[PDB]
């Protein structure tokens, strides 16, 4: 009917939905009250303006946010000056999203700036000079994917790539960050995520890795950092993500998991939290939202009769709406919630979740949810490496044809 | 000497004990890409990082040049891989840099480095003895600090602290028992102390968590809790407990609770029980009323569980097709 609301987040019933601190007042319900409020403001801003509401992606401001950082950053990136490949990384996946072309002049000074990064040892450091780390080597090696041309797959030395993921190996199945460096498990899905992607997995490297993920699944079903740690999105995805890559998903209780990350989804803000209790947050839209395809995954490989033919596991129409409504920047690019500024970071994780809540991917069966005006819908995205899924086939196919570093 | 902060800061460059050293540019290639204007400050001190780096300059001069390439970038692991060569090399005083370290992490507290660092320093020295106290206090101004839990989990286990802990726990608690960390932090002191099979302990966290979830119905943690628990020698065992959460059904009800409803009747219908299709209707309600009215948010999940429950625990499910 005529009286209907299109939107769920402004819905009347989804009032009720506030947050009920039962008159016990304390550090966490004053501060989720602080946001719920203030998302609050953001949805019912159109009955109070007197408009009809409408989800836009500004697909051209974030264009030329993108295009321009880039080439060129202020000093209000001197605190990531050792994360430099994730700022291509952050920014080639977002262009990609938007689907938009990459220059093959650009393609090729991205390539020399990161050949510049790669460490005489192997893997790449946050920038000329630094020292190797797996992050952004993680971050070099998806880059140079989405490029994708025969200049940036030769850019990886892949037989120093495998002595430095192998230097990193702990006896306990876990991996160092970068050498005299912490543990956590980030370092296995980067050390899976390139590995696997340049074909160099030898049949010992990731000996106990699988265990030593596992034994980071705590009682709360999710993943923490190290054994004994709280449960979190971006950690969970790494270990359910790196496992993915091993093909060892059931070591983890993926029942117990699966109820965790769909607990995650804010039931008034629509968008996600990192763990339990905590606040929503834009980025969040990928690493716990992205955890469902994964799932998905796992459980139809096990032959689960019970997965939706259509839809992930969580809402997909909510999500959507808080990333339009809230994590949008008028000037371009995207944010954690409303009140925050700006990030390349934000950017690359909020269309990144966006397209994950807009696109699903199971075989044959292909259905698509896309909010507001249909020009939102975005480029596709692979659930474990977050670069485009054609750059992922087009990346082993053509690593594929190399042999395993050592015959 | 001269801080980073000081009104009377002056360039590496215009420094005389500088004068030997050449600076090293950065080199960023003929057409670079995700550049970075530096400011004044910060191209100078990298520059001159750059230079005592390739030339392994392990001098005093050096050490100091560290604290002010960290405290421009606190994220840069290379300059803290050198600070740690420099510790060694220059046989610094380890307290003097525990000091320092103390206070780099109460201004960066979520910085990766910062903690790592601290981490290897206690690891030298062999002494927890101010680890403790020093998280407590970065606790107190957040006390949800993944990287400080982590650490602090990282010292007791190590040095086998466990003693006060689980009092530590209480406290914080009290003061805040949404506080999902201190929830996770509980499992971590009784599974590595007495365990979960004492069943008096058992029964201490139960009675506990009941309490608490009295208290504050709709506090998410302690239900987790609650089923992190006894989930894992299964939730039918308990058959107590199935009725005393249908007493708050009325007064205390929340969406959580239904869902817990849903996680006993789910192992009841796995451990074959009484009623085997009674108690199925039962679930499959309640998953119903989530799904559309009280958790509508996780309404493709909930719905997938009534499509599981179906799958193996209707009265036709083991039945051939013929029949
Ligand atoms: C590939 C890769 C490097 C993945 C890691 C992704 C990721 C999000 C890691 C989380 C790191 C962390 C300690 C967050 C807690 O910060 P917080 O307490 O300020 O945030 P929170 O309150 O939402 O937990
Ligand atoms: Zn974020």
């Amino acid at each position: 009917p005529v009286w209907s609301e299109p939107l769920y987040s402004l819905r009347p019933e989804h009032a009720r939905e506030r947050l009920q601190d039962d008159s016990v007042e304390t550090v966490t319900s004053i501060e989720q009250a602080k946001v719920e409020e203030k998302i609050q403001e953001v949805f019912s801003s159109y009955k109070f303006n007197h408009l009809v509401p409408r989800l836009v992606l500004q697909r051209e401001k974030h264009f030329h946010y993108l295009k321009r950082g880039l080439r060129q950053l202020t000093d209000a990136y001197e605190c990531l000056d050792a994360s430099r490949p994730w700022l291509c990384y952050w920014i080639l996946h977002s262009l990609e999203l938007l689907d938009e072309p990459i220059p093959q002049i650009v393609a090729t000074d991205v390539c020399q700036f990161l050949e510049l990064c790669q460490s005489p040892d192997g893997g790449f450091g946050g920038g000329p000079g630094q020292y190797p780390h797996l992050a952004p080597t993680y971050a070099a090696v998806n880059a140079l994917c989405i490029i994708g041309t025969e200049e940036a797959y030769n850019v990886i030395n892949r037989e120093k790539l495998l002595q430095y993921l192998y230097s990193l190996k702990q006896p306990d199945g876990s991996f160092l960050m970068h050498v005299g460096g912490e543990v956590d498990v980030r370092s296995a899905y980067c050390a899976a995520s390139v590995a696997s992607l340049t074909n160099i997995i030898t049949p010992d490297l990731f000996e106990g890795t699988a265990e030593w993920i596992a034994r980071c699944q705590n009682w709360e079903g999710g993943i923490g950092g190290v054994p004994g740690m709280e449960a979190h999105g971006g950690y969970t995805f790494c270990g359910l993500a790196a496992l993915v890559i091993l093909k060892k998903e059931r070591s983890l209780n993926l029942k117990s998991l699966l109820q965790w990350v769909t607990s995650r989804q804010m039931r008034f803000e629509g968008g996600f939290q990192g763990r339990c209790n905590k606040l929503v947050d834009g980025c969040y839209s990928f690493w716990q939202a992205g955890l469902l395809p994964l799932l998905h995954r796992a459980l139809h490989a096990q032959g689960d009769p019970a997965l939706s033919m259509s839809h992930w596991m969580f809402h997909q129409q909510a999500l959507q709406e808080y990333i339009l409504m809230c994590c949008q920047c008028p000037a371009g690019g995207l944010l954690d919630k409303p009140g925050k500024s700006r990030d390349f970071y934000h950017t690359c994780y909020c269309l990144s979740g966006l397209s994950i809540a807009q696109h699903f991917g199971s075989g044959a069966m292909l259905h698509d949810v896309v909010m507001g005006v249909p020009e939102n819908v975005l480029q596709p995205t692979h659930p474990v490496y977050n670069i485009g899924p054609d750059k992922v086939i087009q990346a082993t196919t053509h690593f594929l044809q190399k042999p395993v570093p050592g015959f | 000497f001269l801080s980073l902060d000081s009104p009377t800061y002056v360039l590496y460059r215009d420094r005389a004990e500088w004068a030997d050293i050449d600076p090293v540019p950065q080199n960023d290639g003929p057409s670079p890409v995700v550049q970075i204007i530096y400011s004044e400050k910060f191209r100078d001190v990298y520059d001159y990082f750059r230079a005592v780096l390739q030339r392994d300059e392990r001098s005093e001069r050096a050490f100091k040049l560290t604290r002010d390439a960290i405290e421009l970038n606190a994220a840069n692991y290379t300059v803290w891989h050198f600070r740690r060569v420099l510790l060694r090399s220059l046989q610094k005083d380890l307290q003097e840099e525990m000091n320092y370290i103390i206070a780099i992490i109460e201004e960066q507290p979520k910085n990766y480095q910062v903690w790592h660092h601290r981490r290897v320093l206690v690891e030298w020295l062999k002494d927890p003895s101010q680890e403790l106290e020093f998280i407590a206090d970065i606790l107190n101004q957040d006390a949800k600090n993944y990287h400080a839990w982590q650490h602090r989990q990282w010292v007791i286990q190590e040095f086998r602290l466990w003693d006060n802990e689980l009092q530590y726990v209480d406290q914080l608690l009290k003061e805040d028992v949404r506080n999902n960390s201190v929830w996770n932090q509980r499992h971590f002191v009784i599974s590595n102390t007495t365990g979960y099979s004492d069943r008096a302990v058992l029964e201490r966290e139960v009675q506990y968590t009941l309490e608490m979830i009295k208290l504050v119905p709709h506090n998410e943690s302690a239900w987790n809790y609650l089923k992190g628990i006894l989930q894992d020698r299964g939730l039918s065992r308990y058959p107590n407990l199935l009725n005393q959460l249908l007493d708050l059904q009325p007064s205390h009800s929340s969406p959580y609770l239904i869902a817990f409803l849903v996680d006993i009747y789910e192992d009841m219908l796995e451990n074959q029980c009484d009623n085997k299709e009674d108690i199925l209707n039962k679930a499959l309600e309640l998953c119903e009323i989530l799904a559309k009215e009280k958790d509508t948010i996780r309404k493709e999940y909930w719905r997938y569980i009534g499509r599981s429950l179906q799958s193996k625990h209707s009265r036709e499910s083991d039945i051939p097709a013929s029949v």
